[PDB]
């Protein structure tokens, strides 16, 4: 397949989507919802861009690339100021009801959320309202629970019941009051339930292990190892 | 079209000059946002294009620098060509008021490159300072020996596999140096030096250094001496390296201002103008009034404080003890109104990435008028008492003097150059952060440079920035002093203390470092000892990839054999206090 | 050399001389450290302390961002964690030695616990003392920053705290309220 | 508590035998002469505090000698960089007993801001220290305070009177550190001026 992204043409994969087409190129497109491993669902709204119909074509139309096919002769632009304002528009409103929370957040560091809202340019607020909070839940001595970090991008609950074939947690309520986590306060029974503090963009679940004596993943000595 | 927008510089005429002469594919145009045409010349041509540039009809007559960069680790090379590494060359035509980037690619296993010295003399020191910290050699050099390491250094320290980090200290090498130190003054042999004639039976030899009692720094020169004449010398440098280009590849954009504060360390502020204005070229960052009109006053500021320290120390130097009391005095003053503002005196390090660090505290005009009511008068009473005593005056006129080629060949810029008639301040010829909005002359000398000629232009100097100052206390716009863009580093200080969104800014800015995007930048500055410049790459990281520092304290050292040959030592002596320059500047 | 050179020369030391003798006719411009007192603004970048919230507790939540901040690499320190759950470092270590008095450190930090005070008198004998721990840190007030608290903007609960109860927070709504 | 060099001895303090000792002290820490010595900006606030505006001459500590002979105190007021470190340390050796050590600044303390590859980390590494100065710069002011720490430590430290009779060893006084001394009036402090005023 081939595709045009800026003005600059690329040879893809047609089988993929224009998300992780794009990101195999190098290109940054931002993105919440959509993870390699699980597919796409459409429901952060972050990863817009402006498609057009033809090479001649001024106007376009705004449209997911983790849901639009890299087909061939596919017309696209990431840096499109439409794109750019709609992007940053999600991450706005992502923000209006995000707790203060970085200093005092595991997360922070090696948070994606803060990576992509730097990556827009978003650094004024002028939401000036109250912020929606929530209670957390004991989920046991591996994970930690705090849901009023939450960004309600659905990637834990279809990781850990579709992916993992978890049971005991899921999504609950309704608008803005999406609750993600167990019917009841208890352990996550899933064997694989702590892949979830790198799946989840936000720091709703962290490790908890780690969290007792915490530091920053710019402070850590990494190696290769083998388990 | 904003100032830091990225440009090919193809509508130079300088292009279709060279077009013309060397045909369409004999060099590369590469888009920067440095200003200037940054134009990628084969090796073999590189003798043949800067002869050309030498005969233009307004010519390119200063080798403004000269080094070069590991390009190995650089992942966005494009549109560039192939190279392991890379020698520039900047160029100035005064004439045009333009300059040009000439770029020079290298493999890896052929690290050699034709000398620039039968072209511009300065490349001599600029090729050894390269062949030291790159390893590339230099052919047709007449002594390509370090310059900033020792001759018995291992390895060549600006390469991207080099450790930046200091190594173990060992007892055993510190006295193997001392050995080497007691045994120089035996085992000295007058050819490694570049020079001849080592002893017509009467050419005796002195030394003047490491051990300097003065301000200017610590650095040996090493005489020739036909009785009191000077028939050759050599200055040794790089005792007072500090590896900042080095750390400037392992500091995050931000956290690097306090390292080009000590660059030339009675500067300050000038100091980190043209790296924030070069980092905010490569943010695409425009900043607002205010903060134009508050940098260039820490900067005229620290300018007065410099020629204050300067004008003392040479008076000091010609044997006029008193007057460096009143001027520490007046550097005291400033020095009120600095720590006021800043926090701090010497190295304040108060620029940021889209403004300064804080507002301008509540009260600072009235020191500013207490510090320019304080000033001419005792201006008036140092002129006076020590630089119209004709002693002074026979001391420092007439004594090492060059005209306008031979500053212009060595690159000299400041007070020297403008002393021979030349009339070049980036502040006039390429503006930069709203010096267009005030009215200040440019002192220039009648086409002389003598010891005594620069200290009077630095004196007019002095009260030139006087004049700025004035203008900056009664013109002061209300406003903010950072700007507005999201990468402005960092964010004002309220707004992360009380938003989200700033915070989450703020915390990846001074952690892992604000993301520049991949471009190259350069900003050059008039400085309080001639013109710096920042010339900065970026390979798309929160690090800089390659900050070169071009000062112009180096440039005077290396000129001065060529002006005081056949001169006497008192001569020399007199010559130094009235270069200024500082060690920090020259090897940094 | 010339007559007139020569007494231009004479009249010219006659002046210096002149000039100096009324310097001595003059006022001292002497301050008298230490007696005198040293006049510091209050923006002067000294001393470093960690401060307290009006409460009383500690500002500092030990979340490293002074340490990254720090070009120098002179402060270490760990995080801790209360019952209540409110964070605060364990260890606050700062090499004065290494420390350039940038103030990179207090503009960094987000609950302006870490500040640069006026105090410059900060000599030592012995390298080893130029180490300060929490202990030499920790004052006991605000310091240059009197009323600001991180914890009355976080959303995390600390003791006193509970979720909702911080700036511009609602009342936390529980997915099986009755109301659409 | 005193070190001895020739141990962590004690005090060896005849009455006569200590007021010639007291006189000695008075007389060395009242009369120190620096070498004038300049490595960086750390030497700049050194030789501002030389000048009218600090007067560190009321001291009697102003006659800055130019040669290591005439010198009693050694000022590290700057970067030890590699090439300067065996210059600094021959310099040292010129000097004559009895001499003193400030390391003034983060360079000279530990190599401050500049680890890397051409700068010794601290000058502590090769010559011995009596007193260290935070700062980068220390203000002049601190110069100062160093010099009377100097002064402190010099007052109470037992020498030989002469070199032909008595005990030839060197005795330096364990002092209290500055911070364990300061660190009561230190931790009392509440509130500072805020910093939006002059
Ligand atoms: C009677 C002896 C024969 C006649 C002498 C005439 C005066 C001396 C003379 O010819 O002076 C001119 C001569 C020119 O100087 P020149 O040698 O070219 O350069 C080196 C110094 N500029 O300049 C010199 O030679 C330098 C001056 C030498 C003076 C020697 C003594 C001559 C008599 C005059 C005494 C003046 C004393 C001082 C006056 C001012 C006092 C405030
Ligand atoms: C071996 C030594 C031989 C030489 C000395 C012999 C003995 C003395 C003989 C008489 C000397 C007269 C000197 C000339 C006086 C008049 C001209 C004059 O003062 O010239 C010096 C200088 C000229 O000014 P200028 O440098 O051009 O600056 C621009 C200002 N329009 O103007 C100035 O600097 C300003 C005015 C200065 C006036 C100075 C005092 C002149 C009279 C001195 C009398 C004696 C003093 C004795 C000591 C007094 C102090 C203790
Ligand atoms: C008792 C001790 C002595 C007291 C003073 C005795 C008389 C001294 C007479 C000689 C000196 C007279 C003054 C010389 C002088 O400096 O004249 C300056 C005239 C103007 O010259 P100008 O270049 O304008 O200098 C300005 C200086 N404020
Ligand atoms: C013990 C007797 C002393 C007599 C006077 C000594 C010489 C003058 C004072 C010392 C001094 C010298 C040498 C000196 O050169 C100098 O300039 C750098 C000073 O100012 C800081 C001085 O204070
Ligand atoms: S989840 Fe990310 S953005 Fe939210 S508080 Fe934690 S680090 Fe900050
Ligand atoms: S808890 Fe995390 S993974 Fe789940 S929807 Fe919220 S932000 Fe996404
Ligand atoms: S003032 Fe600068 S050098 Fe000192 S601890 Fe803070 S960030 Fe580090
Ligand atoms: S930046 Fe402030 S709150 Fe964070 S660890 Fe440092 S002193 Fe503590
Ligand atoms: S400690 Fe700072 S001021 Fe002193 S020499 Fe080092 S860089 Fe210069
Ligand atoms: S990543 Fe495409 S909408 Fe979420």
């Amino acid at each position: 397949a081939t595709i045009h992204v800026d003005g600059k043409e690329y040879e893809v994969n047609g089988a993929d989507n224009l998300l992780e087409a794009c990101l195999s190129l190098g290109l940054d497109i931002p993105y919440f919802c959509w993870h390699p491993a699980l597919g796409s669902v459409g429901a952060c709204r972050q990863c817009a861009v402006k498609q057009y119909q033809n090479a001649e074509d001024t106007r376009g139309r705004l449209v997911m690339s983790c849901m639009t096919p890299a087909s061939d002769g596919t017309f696209i632009s990431i840096d499109d100021e439409e794109a750019k304002q709609f992007r940053e528009s999600v991450v706005e409103w992502l923000m209006t009801n995000h707790p203060h929370d970085c200093p005092v957040c595991e997360e922070g560091g090696n948070c994606h959320l803060q990576d992509m809202t730097v990556m827009t340019g978003h650094s004024f607020r002028r939401y000036r309202f109250t912020k929606r909070t929530h209670r957390n839940q004991d989920l046991g001595p591996f994970i930690s629970h705090e849901m009023n970090r939450c960004i309600a991008c659905y990637r834990c609950v279809r990781y850990y019941k579709d992916y993992a074939g978890g049971t005991d947690l899921g999504v609950y309520g309704a608008h803005d009051n999406v609750y993600f986590g167990r019917p009841e306060d208890g352990t996550l029974e899933s064997e694989f339930s702590g892949n979830l503090v790198e799946i989840c963009p936000t720091g709703v679940f962290t490790d908890k292990t780690h969290s007792e004596r915490y530091n920053r993943k710019w402070d850590m000595q990494f190696a290769p190892s083998i388990c | 079209e904003p100032a830091w927008q990225t440009r090919d510089h193809l509508d130079d005429p300088v292009i279709g000059e060279l077009r013309n002469r060397f045909g369409p594919d004999a060099f590369t145009v590469q888009a920067t946002r440095t200003g200037v045409p940054v134009v990628w010349i084969k090796r073999e041509q590189l003798l043949e294009v800067g002869d050309f540039l030498k005969k233009l009809p307004k010519p390119y007559v200063m080798l403004f620098d000269l080094h070069g960069m590991d390009e190995r680790l650089r992942t966005h090379r494009e549109g560039l060509p192939a190279a392991d590494f890379s020698v520039f060359y900047h160029l100035i035509s005064i004439d045009r008021n333009r300059d040009i980037m000439l770029k020079v690619a290298l493999a890896e296993n052929d690290l050699h490159v034709p000398t620039f010295t039968k072209l511009f003399p300065n490349a001599n020191w600029y090729e050894r300072e390269t062949w030291d910290l790159f390893g590339i050699t230099f052919d047709g050099h007449p002594n390509l020996r370090r310059i900033m390491m020792p001759q018995t250094w291992k390895g060549h320290p600006l390469r991207k596999d080099y450790p930046a980090r200091a190594t173990e200290f060992s007892p055993f090498e510190l006295t193997k140096a001392k050995q080497d130190l007691e045994m120089e003054a035996l085992t000295f042999k007058p050819e490694e030096w570049g020079m001849k004639r080592g002893t017509n039976e009467d050419f005796m030899f002195l030394n003047l250094g490491p051990n300097h009692p003065s301000a200017h720094g610590a650095f040996r020169i090493v005489l020739q001496l036909d009785g009191e004449e000077i028939v050759d010398c050599v200055p040794d440098i790089g005792y007072h390296h500090r590896g900042a280009e080095k750390m400037g590849e392992r500091q995050s954009w931000h956290s690097y201002i306090p390292y080009t504060d000590r660059i030339e360390y009675l500067g300050g502020c000038v100091n980190e103008m043209p790296y924030v204005l070069a980092v905010e070229k490569l943010a695409g960052i425009t900043v607002p009034d205010r903060v134009n009109v508050i940098r260039v006053m820490l900067s005229e500021l620290f300018r007065i404080n410099s020629h204050l320290l300067y004008i003392s120390t040479f008076i000091q130097d010609v044997g006029a003890m008193t007057p460096v009391f009143f001027a520490f005095t007046d550097r005291q003053k400033i020095y009120d109104l600095v720590e006021a503002i800043t926090g701090f005196r010497m190295h304040p390090a108060w620029f940021r990435i889209g403004g300064v660090a804080h507002d301008l505290p509540r009260g600072w005009d009235r020191l500013l008028r207490e510090f320019l009511d304080w000033m001419p008068k005792r201006l008036a009473s140092y002129e006076k008492a020590a630089l119209q005593n004709t002693i002074l005056k026979g001391r420092s006129q007439g004594v090492a003097a060059y005209g306008a080629k031979e500053a212009l060949e060595w690159g000299t810029t400041g007070a020297g150059l403008r002393a021979t008639g030349i009339d070049f301040d980036v502040r006039k010829a390429r503006p930069y952060s709203g010096y267009e909005n005030f009215d200040f002359e440019i002192p220039v000398g009648g086409g002389v440079s003598d010891c005594y000629t620069r200290v009077m232009l630095k004196v007019e100097e002095l009260r030139q920035s006087l004049r700025i100052l004035e203008q900056c206390l009664n013109n002061m716009p209300e406003g903010p002093f950072k700007a507005d863009h999201p990468l402005t580093t960092p964010p004002p200080k309220e707004r992360t203390l009380q938003h989200i969104e700033t915070l989450i800014t703020h915390f990846l800015q001074v952690s892992w470092g604000p993301v520049m995007p991949a471009n190259e930048s350069f900003q050059m500055i008039e400085a309080t000892k001639g013109i710096n410049s920042y010339y900065l790459t970026s390979d798309g990281s929160t690090m800089s990839y390659r900050t070169r520092i071009r000062t112009p304290s180096y440039a005077h050292l290396q000129q001065i054999p060529a002006a005081i040959r056949g001169s006497l030592v008192s001569d020399l002596i007199v010559y130094l206090g009235s270069i200024d320059f500082v060690m920090s500047d020259v090897d940094r | 050399m010339t007559l007139k050179e020569l007494l231009v020369g004479f009249g010219t030391q006659v002046r210096s001389i002149w000039m100096i003798g009324l310097h001595a006719f003059a006022k001292r411009e002497t301050r008298m450290y230490p007696e005198e007192p040293v006049y510091l603004p209050p923006r002067y970048r000294g001393r470093i302390v960690l401060t307290r919230d009006p409460d009383g507790e500690e500002r500092c939540v030990a979340c490293n961002l002074c340490a990254v901040a720090c070009p120098v690499g002179c402060i270490s320190l760990q995080k801790a964690e209360t019952k209540d759950g409110r964070w605060y470092p364990e260890f606050f270590r700062i090499n004065f030695s290494r420390c350039i008095f940038c103030g990179l450190c207090e503009e960094a930090c987000p609950t302006t616990a870490i500040q640069l005070t006026p105090d410059f008198e900060m000599g030592e004998y012995k390298r080893q003392d130029l180490v300060y721990e929490k202990e030499d840190l920790l004052i006991s007030g605000p310091g240059k920053y009197p009323e600001y608290n991180f914890y009355r903007m976080a959303g995390m609960a600390i003791d006193g705290k509970d979720k909702g109860e911080a700036e511009n927070e609602a009342k936390p709504i529980d997915v099986k309220s009755l109301l659409p | 508590d005193y070190t001895l060099t020739r141990e962590i001895v004690t005090d060896p303090l005849n009455v006569f035998m200590g007021k010639l000792n007291d006189m000695v002290n008075w007389g060395r820490k009242n009369s120190i002469w620096p070498y004038n010595f300049g490595l960086s900006c750390c030497y700049v606030e050194m030789v501002t505090s030389f000048t009218a505006v600090h007067d560190v001459a009321r001291f009697g500590a102003e006659v800055l000698r130019a040669s290591p002979r005439q010198a009693d105190l050694m000022v590290v007021a700057g970067t030890c960089f590699t090439k300067m470190a065996p210059v600094i340390q021959r310099l040292y050796d010129q000097m004559l007993e009895p001499k003193w050590v400030i390391s003034m600044g983060a360079c000279a303390n530990s190599g401050g801001m500049y680890d890397i590859y051409s700068v010794v980390q601290g000058v502590d590494k090769f010559i011995p220290v009596d007193v260290y100065i935070p700062g980068c710069p220390p203000r002049p002011e601190a110069y100062m305070q160093a010099l009377m720490l100097l002064q402190e430590s010099i007052g109470k430290e037992r020498r030989p009177l002469s070199w032909v009779v008595g005990d030839q060893g060197v005795y330096r006084a364990n002092m209290q550190s500055e911070r364990e001394r300061k660190r009561g009036e230190r931790i009392a402090v509440t509130n500072l001026r805020t910093p939006d005023e002059i």
